[PDB]
């Protein structure tokens, strides 16, 4: 025996009682935000959002170092001999055993 | 699976023990098709039908597993050797190919002089 | 002439135009950036005299909108 | 005037605990004061404005 | 410590070391008092009172003597902490010899293939 | 400047009246997500600090933003769910996702190891509420336990392994200030202190060995399907593994070897058992089991190249497989049941739908360059100059991942469904919009993977 | 510009003698088009970088210059370390885009000749073994992750290999 646990309904939106609707009840509710708030961030996140990303504000000195690379390239190869690295940040270390 | 002729009319024989086995068949296929052909001419109904045949089909794969494996014995046993054991397999496989490697560094260089990448 | 075949197209057709009236909005100032380029300047490149190091902003490359977000 | 407070009220306070949130984080660098200006990284002799930046 | 040995036993408060000066409006005192606030939240939740928030105005005893207890509890935690400051710098130096300083060196480490 | 705005969200769905709730939960969320890719984005060289150790700065996680982009998107198909029970249990079920947001930020922003550990698994409490709860079929237990006793059976070895750390070498705290850590000497009783920090990270992030706590959890759905994206959250959520391999232990990577063949041959066993299961969500939950474990395998090679396609995986993962249980669960609310041979028919009935079925599966396969091939790209070429032999065996995994996801396209790329009537309306509006937010992230990551892919990039 | 080594100078000039039939059709279709769309695109470039007139320089390149060795000052600690690491890892950031320009310079010799491939240019095939074997040694490569404490232990052990082999010689 079951007495009150046998309770089911089915329920779906689709049309009937709701025109064409996402959220369930209401059609003012729906609107201002199904369509209105739902679609703000889409536009704000997405499209304002994509000029930033990576784009702009130079990001982990990416663009920096293609600068500071090519001077260094000219200045080494017309004075000294070895390009850019050869015995690099170690000069006279204090033996080795 | 397939033998040396393919079976699809071959062996059938008429007699009377197979006369009653089809008429067994077509007994119960009639009986579950009724239950469906009730529920799916009507219009108020709206909504996935269930059926007890395939909700016992995903449970059988899903489900009954610790009320099953009880009697073991060997073949149990035989699919741990299968199944672990192809780790010990690989084991010393990748273990021949890291004597290879670490030898060449320290002593007569294969790797290459354009190598930089990782 | 055939009654044809059925798609509920009107829920379909619905959410592209839905899509592309909040893109267009912001679309906007997506074309107030190319003209940005256009009327300010972009980029120079030149050693700088003993000063200051940053003013507004550290480093501007490129686009004039970089400087413009680094103030903030 | 009276119907537009009663009917936002929870609305206000998201952008505005934003403030609180950016107002009070900033201020843990008046915490961390030290090696303002030390050795050759980012240091500079000032000009006109006190302790170049914050 | 454990057992005291310059303080005498059984205190509320220090009294003998005083200067320290206590915590004004500190990030941690809004905490406790937010923990005050919190259980008169939920003691409408059990005795059942219409709104959590805007229910009965005995919320302020809650919110006052999580406070107050708290005060001297934070007060606690500034002097025990100096005081085990203070005599691990007092026993350094007394000893001298427990402690030896090394700075400025070169070794050579192995170092990871791959 | 993230931690508080986000706590302010807990008073806004209570205070708000009955009508609203899921209206003001939406918008404001949104608004604070577009900040994250606003401030999060700066770096030098080397990332500095953010302030002082109660959140700090990110050197390799914009991880961080996937959880803002989930911040919104799990609120969205929770609508459908929920919507005939109480007031009162809406509004608790929106906080302990606010909740789980609260600890999530912290867990990836702030630097340290000891902290860290009681967000780690602070994760897993307000989790376990929403697993137990709400499950539309049985044995939710069988499940729901299985979520902590998995885990803390892992994890807990951490507070014996990361304090015994501190107490010899000064302190662990910022991680910025780990220099101080020496190199392992190799010894037996130091064996058990590598693999207590590894244990808690090869449970959340799942090998072939101790697997079972994930595909569980999956198939039991929690809420509908948007709470399913929580527990995707929490495979990339098990990040350590990036901090306490580079920092702790640098030197070990003789006792990784068998972890590496591990998680190795739970890439072809995994992809074989998911061709004959009935379960469509169980056919996400072990495609999901592969993918993380693909960055298993890249972090114990320790190359430089390795991170930068794990990193990737990370990020690439948790907008694929949470775009795929959101069509599983656009599935669920319709035929209400997890069967995929009783649930066919796609353009027939699924017009726009199917568009969006397609590009999901396409991402499991290696698609022109979105976030995916990226990620997986930059393993396949860690592994050969790890071992040679790897290829042979990684390139049998390219083939079933193909069958991963097309034999979910061919289940439902059929014009049948004769003894389903149900299914109307294809999709009310933001059914779609879901999926539109979910790949549109990772077409504007083609044009720059800099910022998505970047340990020291 | 500078930096970059390229080719002298490019002859490329026609003759145009054997068959009349209708001149040239590549040169009558080259000339019509820098008319046609090419002088059009010309104006509205130059109209474009007249109308900026005011134009900021700024500082574009930072300095940032030694700051002090970072195989020199050691026994860990937190307020000497810090900045000489970070030294290391702006100089691997530079050395990364240093090999891009010398792997675009051999880039640039197979597009220009293309037929004579390894029988000329020579001096960029050099430059380029020189410095990737050099790179190989001194900055990552076999020693995993990039960090500048593990960097003096790989630039000991190539100190110590030298020395064996210099001590038996």
């Amino acid at each position: 025996r079951w007495q009150e646990d046998p309770e089911p309904e089915d329920e779906n939106l689709y049309e009937k009682n709701p025109d064409s609707h996402g959220y369930d009840k209401d059609p003012a509710v729906d609107i201002w935000n199904m369509r209105v708030v739902f679609f703000f961030g889409f536009s704000i996140v997405l499209v304002l959002g994509s000029t930033f990303v990576a784009y702009l504000p130079d990001y982990r000195m990416q663009e920096w170092a293609r600068r500071e690379a090519e001077r260094l390239v000219k200045y080494r190869e017309a004075h000294g001999l070895p390009i850019m690295e050869s015995n690099c940040f170690d000069p006279s270390k204090i033996q080795l055993p | 699976x397939x033998x040396x002729x393919x079976x699809x009319x071959x062996x059938x024989x008429x007699x009377x023990x197979x006369x009653x086995x089809q008429a067994e068949r077509l007994a119960i296929r009639s009986r579950l098709k009724r239950e469906y052909q009730l529920q799916y001419y009507d219009p108020s109904r709206r909504g996935v039908i269930e059926d007890p045949a395939l909700v016992r089909w995903t449970y059988a794969r899903s489900a009954n597993i610790y009320p099953n494996f009880r009697p073991n014995t060997k073949t149990s046993l035989l699919g741990a050797l299968f199944g672990i054991g192809p780790l010990v397999f690989w084991y010393y496989v990748f273990k021949t190919d890291r004597d290879r490697k670490e030898k060449l560094i320290q002593e007569g260089k294969l790797d290459r002089t354009f190598n930089i990448s990782y | 002439r055939l009654f044809i075949i059925k798609p509920s197209g009107f829920y379909d057709k619905r959410f592209l135009k839905l899509l592309r009236f909040y893109i267009l909005l912001t679309g906007i100032p997506v074309a107030i950036g190319i003209t940005l380029i256009n009327v300010x300047x972009x980029x120079x490149x030149x050693x700088x005299x003993x000063x200051x190091x940053x003013x507004x902003x550290x480093x501007x490359x490129x686009x004039x909108x970089x400087x413009x977000x680094x103030x903030x | 005037l009276l119907q537009v407070v009663r009917d936002h009220w929870v609305h206000v306070l998201v952008p505005m605990g934003f403030v609180f949130g950016y107002y009070l984080d900033r201020k843990n660098d008046e915490k961390l004061t030290a090696f303002r200006n030390k050795s050759l990284l980012y240091k500079r002799e000032l000009k006109p404005n006190e302790e170049v930046t914050w | 410590x454990x057992x005291x040995x310059x303080x005498x036993x059984x205190x509320x408060x220090x009294x003998x070391x005083x200067x320290x000066x206590x915590x004004x409006x500190x990030p941690r005192l809004a905490f406790v008092g937010f923990l005050g606030y919190c259980s008169g939240l939920i003691d409408n939740a059990i005795r059942r009172r219409p709104v959590l928030l805007a229910g009965l105005h005995r919320q302020l005893l809650y919110i006052t003597s999580f406070v107050f207890v708290g005060y001297y509890l934070l007060k606690r935690q500034d002097y025990m902490y100096a005081v085990r400051d203070h005599d691990m710098f007092s026993y350094i130096k007394s000893h001298x010899x427990x402690x030896x300083x090394x700075x400025x060196x070169x070794x050579x480490x192995x170092x990871x293939x791959x | 400047k993230y931690i508080i705005p986000t706590i302010m969200l807990m008073p806004l769905t209570w205070l708000s009246k009955n009508n609203m709730i899921w209206v003001n939960s939406t918008a404001h969320s949104l608004l604070i997500s577009f900040t994250s890719l606003l401030l999060m984005n700066q770096f030098g060289d080397n990332s500095l600090n953010f302030s002082l150790l109660f959140f700090s700065d990110s050197l390799s996680t914009p991880l961080l933003i996937l959880t803002m982009w989930l911040l919104p998107l799990m609120l969205m198909a929770s609508q459908h769910h929920l919507s005939k029970e109480n007031l009162t249990r809406k509004k608790l079920f929106i906080t302990m996702l606010i909740s789980l947001q609260l600890f999530l930020i912290m867990t990836f922003t702030a630097m340290e190891l000891i902290l860290f550990y009681i967000l780690f698994e602070a994760t897993l409490v307000p989790t376990l509420i929403i697993i137990t709860r709400w499950g539309n079929q049985t044995e939710r237990l069988n499940a729901g336990l299985y979520f902590l006793f998995y885990t803390l059976a892992g994890s807990l070895p951490l507070l014996v392994a990361l304090i015994y750390i501190q107490n010899t070498v000064g302190s662990l705290n910022f991680l910025m200030l780990q220099y101080w850590v020496q190199p392992v000497h190799n010894s037996w009783s130091n064996v058990f202190m590598w693999l207590a920090c590894m244990m808690a990270f090869m449970v959340k992030m799942p090998l072939y060995g101790l697997h079972l706590w994930l595909p569980k959890a999956h198939v039991e759905a929690p809420i509908a399907g948007s709470m399913v994206l929580a527990a995707v959250l929490l495979k990339l959520g098990g990040y350590g593994m990036l901090r306490i391999t580079l920092i702790l232990n640098p030197m070990t990577d003789f006792m990784a070897y068998p972890f590496i063949m591990l998680s190795l041959w739970g890439m072809i066993m995994t992809s074989s058992i998911c061709l004959r299961q009935t379960d469509l969500k169980s056919l996400i939950a072990y495609s999901s089991v592969s993918h993380m474990a693909l960055v298993i395998v890249a972090i114990l090679i320790q190359t430089p190249w390795s991170y930068m396609g794990a990193t990737a995986l990370m990020i690439a993962h948790g907008l694929t497989s949470s775009m795929l249980f959101c069509l599983a669960n656009s599935n669920y609310e319709r035929i209400h049941s997890r069967t995929m041979i009783l649930a066919r028919g796609l353009q027939t009935l699924l017009p726009l739908m199917a568009t969006w079925w397609l590009l999901a599966s396409l991402t499991n396969l290696a698609l022109p360059p979105t976030i995916n091939l990226i990620g997986e790209l930059f393993v396949v070429m860690s592994t050969f100059s790890w071992s040679n032999i790897t290829i042979i065996l990684m390139g049998v995994n390219m083939v079933i991942t193909a069958l991963y996801s097309l034999y979910m396209l061919i289940m439902t790329q059929r014009g049948k469904y004769t003894y389903h009537i149900n299914n109307i309306s294809p999709s009310f509006t933001r059914e779609n919009a879901l999926m539109s937010l979910h790949i549109l992230p990772l077409l504007l990551l083609t044009l720059n993977p800099k910022i998505i892919l970047g340990p020291l990039y | 510009x500078x930096x970059x080594x390229x080719x002298x100078x490019x002859x490329x000039x026609x003759x145009x003698x054997x068959x009349x039939x209708x001149x040239x059709x590549x040169x009558x279709x080259x000339x019509x088009x820098x008319x046609x769309x090419x002088x059009x695109x010309x104006x509205x470039x130059x109209x474009x970088x007249x109308x900026x007139x005011x134009x900021x320089x700024x500082x574009x390149x930072x300095x940032x210059x030694x700051x002090x060795x970072x195989x020199x000052c050691q026994e860990k600690d937190v307020l000497c370390m810090f900045e000489a690491e970070m030294q290391w890892r702006r100089d691997y950031k530079v050395d990364q885009e240093i090999v891009n320009i010398i792997q675009e310079r051999l880039k640039a010799c197979q597009q220009r000749e293309g037929e004579s491939h390894r029988q000329n240019c020579a001096k960029e095939l050099e430059q380029f073994t020189q410095v990737v074997k050099a790179y190989q040694d001194r900055y990552x490569x076999x020693x995993x992750x990039x960090x500048x404490x593990x960097x003096x232990x790989x630039x000991x052990x190539x100190x110590x290999x030298x020395x064996x082999x210099x001590x038996x010689x």
